[PDB]
């Protein structure tokens, strides 16, 4: 049983800082060089850089070398990330790994997000409907942090909705849809409403979606 | 002795 | 600073074989770019498959092998299982740096192909209220996973100004929702006409628009 064991992450402003730790066991970590990527939507892998067990050759990808470091204690079996000036597009999930031949063994993922948001509750904008499937929904836009639920008609629809993952803006804020399909016929003499609460703001919206 | 690294 | 080239997609079948490659921008792959790969299943679940080029991570089934194919590194899967269904990184070493791919969404037929059904909604009265439009393009139910939405708006292809996102696997029937968000002020959105999604996908002959004007 070896467990790379991830901890550290969460918010950051712009400009800010943060250190990130992997605490290895079941190996022998004196033994591994060790290594950090990152995941993000769109950005593929990335390998941020890895570190010898005697910590006398750390290697880089150049372009992250200014603001990244990468260190290690191996009396306490741990292996540490430094960001530092961080920005907006350094927002991913953080990934320790150790090598054993190729990349053998993976923690589970830190995630770091950068924004400047504050605390915002969402606008909710109906997507209405305009064959014999209609598709409806509601726009969760502009929320700050996550999560916010959607539920339709409290509930009692949900064959074929589908939630979509929020995506994080350019602004720091984000934004999520809710869609649902039901019969074309059905539009008009059954009613559909988006149920969507954000916690952090206090903010419980129902919005009626209607096909004009 | 060191475990294999995922280059030379 | 180098790009290493992956293909966007493949699709196979169970029991068939398939071959995945990887290209660098500096020349032909070699053994000293020490090529890796890695699958990444769902839930960020990433396993480590070959190092050095030819080299299984212990454990790793033997029906996955590394090679050299001309120029490129390669990674062939033979009797191909629809476990396999995964995305693979390959990973290139320049000296002192590796560099990854952009990955190849392997797809391993779990059924027979669905193209997506496509809704387009544009931004309503009351967004545009709050002074931003947002157009939403929705690709329902398709599978493989692999699909190009483009914008158009008044014949002019958009770059930049639009985010997708996608759901997880269905369980039971093995397809995949889309929405790709178009966001403009409401300003620029009045700067403009026609608004069309245009859905690429191995399940569709010729592409498919939905497009409606302001
Ligand atoms: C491949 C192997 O068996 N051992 C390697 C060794 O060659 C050297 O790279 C060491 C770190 O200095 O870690 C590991």
């Amino acid at each position: 049983e070896v467990k790379l064991h991830q901890s550290g992450g969460g918010l950051v402003q712009p400009g800010g800082f943060l250190k990130i730790s992997c605490v290895v066991s079941g190996i022998d970590f004196s033994r591994y060089w060790m290594s950090w990527v990152r995941r993000a939507p769109g950005k593929g892998l990335e390998w941020i850089g890895e570190i010898t067990p005697d910590s006398n050759t750390i290697n880089y990808v150049p372009s992250l070398k200014d603001n990244f470091g990468i260190s290690r204690d191996n009396a306490k079996n741990t292996l540490f990330l430094q960001m530092t000036k961080v920005r907006s597009e350094d927002t991913a999930l953080y990934f320790c790994a150790s090598y054993y031949e190729g990349f053998a063994y993976w923690g589970q993922g830190t995630l770091v997000t950068v924004s400047a948001a504050s605390t915002k509750g969402p606008s909710v904008f109906p997507l209405a409907p305009s064959g014999g499937t209609a598709a409806l929904g509601c726009l969760v836009k502009d929320y700050f942090p996550e999560p916010v639920t959607v539920s339709w008609n409290s509930g009692a629809l949900t064959s074929g909705v589908h939630t979509f993952p929020a995506v994080l803006q350019s602004s720091g804020l984000y934004s999520l849809s809710s869609v649902v399909t039901v019969p074309s016929s059905s539009l008009g003499t059954q009613t559909y409403i988006c149920n969507v609460n954000h916690k952090p703001s206090n903010t419980k919206v129902d919005k009626k979606v209607e096909p004009k | 002795s060191t475990a294999p690294p995922a280059h030379g | 600073q180098a790009v290493v080239t992956q293909e966007s997609a493949l699709t196979t079948s169970p029991g068939e074989t398939v071959t995945l490659t990887c290209r660098s921008s500096t020349g032909a792959v070699i053994t000293s770019n020490y090529a890796n790969w890695v699958q990444e299943k769902p839930d960020h679940l990433f396993t480590g498959l070959i190092g050095r080029t030819y080299n299984r991570v212990p454990g790793v089934p033997a029906r996955f092998s590394g090679s050299l194919i001309g120029d490129k590194a390669a990674l062939t899967i033979t009797g191909a299982q629809t476990e396999d269904e995964a995305i693979y990184f390959c990973a290139l070493w320049y000296s002192n740096h590796f560099v990854f791919g952009g990955g190849t969404k392997l797809t391993v037929l779990k059924r027979t192909v669905a193209a997506p059904s496509v809704f387009i909604f544009p931004p309503s009265d009351e967004q545009l209220k709050s002074g931003t439009a947002s157009v939403v393009c929705l690709l329902n139910n398709f599978y493989p996973r692999e699909a190009k939405v483009q914008w158009k708006v008044d014949n002019a292809l958009q770059s930049g100004n639009s985010q997708e996102s996608v759901t997880e696997q269905d369980s039971k029937d093995s397809t995949y929702s889309l929405s790709s968000t178009l966001t403009l002020s409401k300003a620029d959105y009045e700067k403009h006409k026609v608004y069309a999604c245009e859905v690429t996908h191995q399940g569709l002959s010729s592409p498919v628009t939905k497009s409606f004007n302001r």
